[PDB]
């Protein structure tokens, strides 16, 4: 048995190895009064007009003392097993640095005095559930949006692309062009109502002109929701006007490119010789890749921008939403995997130097 | 505002909340619902004797983990409850226990009061609890539709093994 | 033993603590002469022709200097008990201003010298005398009508309605559509038989205009009351159109809202995720929500409002008379309720601030 | 001459184009009985008991069957000349969408076959009325509040912020606050006085502690009203605590930032470069920024907020109520703003696409 | 009750409630004061013949708008009125239009009468007139404060020009 924590930008997946999925997703927050001490997860999502909400993954780990009641209430409160009794694999995202990969390892062995435990990527476990070890991940979560280019199993770290679009400020945005309809949702409990529109009711538009002009005189594009008090929201053309945010980051009014551009700009900046086997080989995963109608656009833009004998080709597997913690959970419920980990005896004749050595 | 819970009732909560490795023998004998209630004076909330169900006796001398646990509450009386619940979402498995105040309409006032003023007294002390539920009517609480209604309301898809 | 002195808009209620009812039930009136210098309680009901009557409570006290007699009156002439020798429980409306609520400890600890005394809130010991702690106190007393939501035992103060029709009206309309009969009821001693026929023959109508329509070929509708004299007055269809004031208060002049919509407009100022655990937990009390068919109209009249997949369900105890003093009677003769209240030693060393901190 | 008819969230105004204030000030309601068939502005306020209200602009136009009814009265009711020979300036809210800019040119051109007209932007008038063209503007209405940056005459729409907090629920909060004393206003007509208690008796405080704690003891504070009966109302610490709703919107229930706060969290998220004349210019307008004392407590909350190099500034110019009107009544009355106008011909010839194009 | 109203009024007050587009000698032809009276039969409300004041005929022959409107009502018969009022409030400078019921205590009670049954056949054709006034004693009206009293009560600063 083996307890695999993926260490997510908005949502927590945690659960054991051998499942289909994760036992326990909850919010990456912690929440303190204004004027218990701290909330967290679920707790300080329930909570309103009291507390000041932080987030300590808000994709690279920002606060180590936050970062420790996440992980505390993870073991005990949600998959409600002790953690001295369990290995725990945990994930980082690309392009975390050294001294976080140190801190991650210190934290398990002395504070939650864990037996065993292991460090992986999030990009590369999300690649080899394609059932591939080279092509260019599109790691689109809550927080940050990845393109980590991986050539035979290795991350080109020269080459990954960080976007900070991503699916929380798509939540930001909903609010904002449903607020044009009339529907003021304002409050902390009706955020989470329209990210659950988001999830039910968006797709991404294959041409957004003659969708947003078809949108005026058809009736087929009109739906009706249903409030947690019974009342019913009728949602118009906002349902693709919000993830086209992805692909015109212009209407969030930030100046950088769309995720069919940095996905062009991290395959440009890779070798001469390997972009043919990346071109045909883009993999996508996370939350916010979920939209029906993205594996379709994306293959369309992208072909727009790259030289015309060049075979594009998507690959949007139907779990993709949790592909690396699936990745994670088949991998440390293998019976050959029992000599890979890091045991507490090499943390105590090598110190938190032992990750680099064992979790490359 | 009165009443304070006994050192045998956390012990019970600390046996539930957090479990951990276990011989084939022992894991049968962890508890899938426990109903707290008040000693004869008056002043503690403490762990009644014998009404509770173990995760050994599901699938033999109890059918179904929740149909018998609607059969242990008094219908002129109140209690409190604490049921470890197994519950399929649409995307995950699950597995959380709820803290279930059973009141009914049928009690008298003097034993509807003393658990209604004492509840934050009890619930303070269980950390990380979720799941509250309050009961009055036992229509309200014996169909099996109307647990999953308080644990997801619409994405719950199987709920003790049973579909819904 | 304590005492528990209810604070009434109309009827101060008043006993010692275990007992199933008040000891004392008597009006909240000063009379004075309009040329002994102050009448209280029965003895200015009683006087005709003389007196000016004043209400301290007509349900935040208005006048401390009027006030201290009505519980002057409560401890020695009614419940027959020195008050220094007795701690007193004491009651106080929702909504009720902060310095009113250091003024109402003053009065206890410096004049009538209480060995210790506790102050609660009215809306939340009706909601726990049903056996829940969430749920909507539709609290219609004499003089004042309230609506108080409460979330796990805390009334939320921004979505507390009230609203001024109440009881005491209903007697002032009584005497109106009596004198269209010929029944030329004026005097002071004639409004307290009007206020007694109220009790015993009044009933909501189900529906209005069927009723109404039926009062004029019925004959099972029309009922007989005998007065103190002996004389028979004969009511019709001024039992069903009395109550119906609650519902209509057009009736009565005002353009305020009904208690079936004052209800709705407290569920609606609640946070999204809090109003489906309010519309199946109405609880109602006070001495105006006994009529026979209100819990029956109420349900009705709500559901006609409420969106239709909210479950609406009014709880009405048969005891909700008394409910406010019921469950301060149970939880003052509690022996673990010893070191609750305030004593007057934690008045000396830290004046009337001490009622916010342990009277919460 | 041209017509100036201001589509205010509370209140229209409307005058001729060269006037120094506006001829017409009423309110935005169209009232219709429960069971003539609609009362418009100031006959729907006058009403009482027999009336729902309905606002359209309840700041972006909600229903046009209604808005029609508005423009009607302020036409031939109130400025008192036929629309047809008179060209007329109109105004929109920030982040009104590209459909309701069209529907309101169609109904000027269409229904009331106006010879000419303009649409203008409500925050930019304020800001070039305040002779600057760089600035943020706090424009805090009766329905809405409104913080637009404005760098180099263009409105930055990522950046504006919308508080639903407004002068409308300070009235609505200030009949419970006098409530507290005993002055019972509930009725529509009391309504309206309690409005005018607001504007004549209201302040900022500059510290809400050490004033509320100067409020018990000392005697300058206190206030007398006269009401239109003549009664005597004595309004007390009730003249600071209903504007300081503004600053703390939890008095009022709601878990919103308040307008010190909105204010920064418009400067932080424009771009780096241009914050320092964000800063230093921030502009006020609207009815509910008329309170004496809040340029003194702007100023002072948004210095604690802002770091400690940066020079914060609060411009509140004496005629800020009607800044936005009187802004559109200099501009349509220049003689060289005559070919500016949307002629009738322009729409016959480009239908309403053309609104875009000249009122950008 | 009675009476109904002549379409020769009505024309008179649409001159009045909506103004349009006039040269210099019409716009000296809108009428700032009118009076309407009842025929000889008593059956309809007519526009009385030689009583009323035009705009252009302001500083010159009439010297003040509302104190030459004071003369033209009868001291021992009713009336009623139609006045084009000009007022500056503390913050903005309107212009309304104010109905006057005017009735003395001193006229027969089959003119008092007849009129006050018909005021609001006349009152409904008038759509969008704000300020009625009901006037009896010469005394309420025949000062200028009282005008300024109805109109706005405390909030007017110059009614007709002049201070108050
Ligand atoms: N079906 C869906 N459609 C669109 N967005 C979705 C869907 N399901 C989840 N999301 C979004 O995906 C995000 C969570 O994705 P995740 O990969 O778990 O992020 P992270 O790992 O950065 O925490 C949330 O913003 C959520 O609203
Ligand atoms: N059976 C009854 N039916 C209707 N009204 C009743 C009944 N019994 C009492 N009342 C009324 O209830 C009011 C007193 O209720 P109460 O809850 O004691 O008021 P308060 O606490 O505001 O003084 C009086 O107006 C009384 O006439
Ligand atoms: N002197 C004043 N002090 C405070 N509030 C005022 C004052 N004068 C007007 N108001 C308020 O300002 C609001 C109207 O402002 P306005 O800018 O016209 O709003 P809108 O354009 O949204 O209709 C009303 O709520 C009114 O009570
Ligand atoms: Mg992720
Ligand atoms: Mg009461
Ligand atoms: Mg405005």
């Amino acid at each position: 048995t083996a307890l695999v924590c993926d260490n997510g930008s908005g949502l927590v997946k945690a659960g054991f190895a051998g499942d289909d999925a994760p036992r326990a997703v909850f919010p990456s927050i912690v929440g303190r009064p204004r004027h218990k001490d701290s909330y967290v997860g679920d707790e300080a999502q329930s909570k309103r007009g009291i507390l000041t909400l932080k987030y300590p993954i808000e994709g690279i780990i920002t606060n180590w003392d936050d970062m420790e009641k996440i992980w505390h209430h993870t073991f005990y409160n949600e998959l409600r097993v002790a953690p001295e009794e369990h290995p725990t694999l945990l994930t980082e995202a690309p392009l975390n640095p050294k001294a976080n990969r140190e801190k991650m390892t210190q934290i398990m062995f002395e504070t939650f005095n864990v037996p065993a435990m292991y460090v992986a990527i999030q990009a590369v476990l999300s690649l080899y559930a394609s059932g591939r070890t080279t092509g260019i991940v599109l790691d689109s979560g809550d927080g940050v949006t990845h393109n980590v280019p991986i050539y035979e199993g290795y991350a080109l770290p020269h080459a990954i692309m960080r976007l900070d679009l991503a699916g929380r400020d798509l939540t930001d945005y909903l609010m904002k062009i449903l607020t044009e309809r009339g529907y003021s949702f304002v409050t902390t409990a009706e955020r989470e109502i329209v990210r659950d529109i988001k999830e039910k009711l968006c797709y991404v538009a294959l041409d957004f002109e003659n969708e947003m002009a078809t949108a005026a005189s058809s009736s087929s594009l009109e739906k009706s929701y249903e409030l947690p008090d019974g009342q019913v929201i009728t949602i118009g053309n906002e349902r693709f006007r919000c993830p086209e945010t992805l692909f015109q980051p212009s209407f969030i009014g930030m100046e950088s490119a769309g995720i069919h551009e940095t996905t062009y700009n991290s395959i440009m900046k890779c070798d001469i010789d390997i972009r043919k086997d990346l071109y045909a080989n883009n993999v996508m995963s996370g939350g916010t890749t979920m939209y029906p109608g993205i594996a379709d656009r994306m293959q369309k833009e992208i072909t727009a921008l790259a030289p015309s004998t060049m075979k594009i080709k998507i690959i949007a597997p139907p779990e993709r939403k949790y592909s690396v913690w699936i990745g994670g959970s088949i991998l440390a419920s293998l019976s050959t995997f029992q000599q890979m980990w890091i045991t507490k005896q090499e943390y105590d004749e090598a110190g938190p130097s032992i990750v680099h050595r064992k979790c490359f | 505002s009165g009443v304070t819970v006994n050192d045998e009732v956390i012990k019970v909560f600390n046996d539930m909340k957090v479990r951990k490795s276990s011989t084939p023998e022992e894991i049968k004998k962890r508890k899938k619902a426990v109903l707290f209630c008040l000693s004869d004076d008056k002043k503690q909330i403490i762990v009644e004797e014998a009404k509770q169900i173990l995760v050994g006796d599901i699938g033999d001398t109890v059918e179904d983990p929740y149909t018998a646990f609607v059969k242990l509450l008094p219908l002129n009386d109140c209690r409190y409850a604490l049921y470890d619940a197994t519950y399929e979402t649409k995307e995950s498995k699950k597995e959380d226990l709820v803290f279930i105040f059973w009141a009914p309409e049928s009690a008298p006032l003097k034993s509807k009061m003393i658990y209604a003023s004492s509840k934050d007294a009890i619930k303070k002390k269980f950390t990380g609890i979720k799941h509250e539920w309050q009961v009055n009517g036992l229509d309200d609480i014996k169909d099996r539709s109307t647990l999953g209604e308080k644990l997801g309301g619409n994405v719950v898809v199987s709920l003790e093994g049973k579909p819904l």
